[PDB]
């Protein structure tokens, strides 16, 4: 199984093998057209647009300015 | 390098001496911005007093804080 | 439901692919008959049978009663070993008590004292508490081992490391509420356990 918690560390403490399977896994997830692609992703952060309103206007979806943020 | 229990006891140390604050109220201003002000004296002398950073760009949700930033 | 769960150990056993129905652990003890089952008192064969502990361990076909799940907390036999090897990633401390458990049965509470109080936090007097069952019918009995409690997330929480000076407070009480003498028992000790991977040390030289 490979569960249980992921452990996030300091950066300054990188860890060569830490480092490559990061910088693996990143370039793979940064080539993945699928949906939990890179791409698709950072789209949620603001452009393209990920939310609708109401009105069917777009907008980002990060919420900032917010609590919630 | 502070502990759970050290970082409290330095956060209450701060609390023992009176300080003054500017306080500012925030809304979206369409765009990041980087704001500076300083604070002068009538002779206007002045100094810096602080910075502080607006991230925002436009489609960006309405947003306004509820109270003061300090 | 606690006989349930020492089956749940020995399939977990199996699973290590240590040996289920085995113990190399008290041997004079298992071959030993176990009263009253020997007896006559007892009317039930299969007990008398039985009586050596050692026959106990398989419970399957010797008492003939199975359970319909062996799982802990709804976790699978290799979800469990799973989770078991998750906590041994982080460095852990631990408490020892020698139960010389004596007299009626009694509650015990514990915590690490810590030398200051300023930015630290105070005595959190909450290791955590273990109970003994007693009464004065009883036979003596006293531990072979050390019984291991895990501090590792108190003292982690009060900020201390394994190093910081700290003692360790214990409060022996009495189902009655009677206050029973501390001096007469051993003080815990405190136990480091690591995995391989040990620290290397600042000052000497390890390596040749
Ligand atoms: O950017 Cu939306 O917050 Cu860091």
């Amino acid at each position: 199984s490979m569960a249980g918690h992921g452990v996030r560390k300091e950066i300054n403490t990188l860890t060569t093998a830490e480092v490559d399977n990061l910088k693996d896994a990143m370039r793979a997830v940064m080539a993945d057209h699928g949906p939990n692609g890179y791409q698709a992703i950072a789209a949620f952060h603001g452009n393209p647009p990920m939310c609708p309103m109401p009105d069917g206007k777009n907008y980002s979806c990060c919420t900032h300015g917010m609590a919630t943020f | 390098g502070m502990t759970i229990k050290k970082l409290e006891h330095e956060l209450e140390k701060q609390k023992e001496e009176d300080r003054t604050f500017a306080a500012f109220l925030l809304h979206g201003i369409k765009k990041s911005a980087d704001v500076s002000f300083d604070v002068c004296n009538h002779d206007g002398e002045c100094h810096f007093a602080g910075t502080f950073a607006i991230l925002g760009g436009e489609h960006e949700m309405p947003w306004s804080f509820d109270r003061l930033f300090r | 439901t606690t006989d349930r769960i020492w089956a749940i150990w020995q399939d977990l056993q199996r699973f290590r692919k240590r040996p289920y129905r085995e113990a190399n652990c008290a041997i004079q003890l298992m071959h030993t008959p176990l009263q009253p089952f020997d007896k006559s008192d007892n009317n039930d064969e299969a007990t008398k049978t039985h009586a050596t502990p050692h026959d106990g361990f398989e419970y399957q076909n010797s008492f003939g009663y199975a359970y319909d799940n062996l799982e802990l907390n709804h976790y699978s036999i290799p979800q469990l070993d799973h989770m078991l090897q998750e906590r041994k990633r982080h460095d852990r401390v631990f408490a020892g008590f020698l139960l010389h458990n004596i007299g009626t049965s009694a509650d015990g509470h514990v915590f690490v004292c810590l030398p200051t109080g300023e930015h630290t936090k105070d005595c959190s007097h909450e290791a955590g508490m273990f109970s003994i069952l007693g009464g004065q019918t009883e036979m003596s009995f006293v531990f072979d081992r050390l019984y291991k409690l895990d501090i590792t997330k108190a003292l982690k929480k009060n900020g201390v490391h394994l190093q910081g000076d700290f003692d360790l407070e214990i409060e022996i009480t009495a189902v009655n509420g009677s206050h029973l003498d501390s001096h007469v028992i051993h003080s815990p000790t405190i136990l480091f356990e690591a995995g391989t991977d040990s620290a290397h040390t600042d000052d000497g030289h390890t390596e040749p």
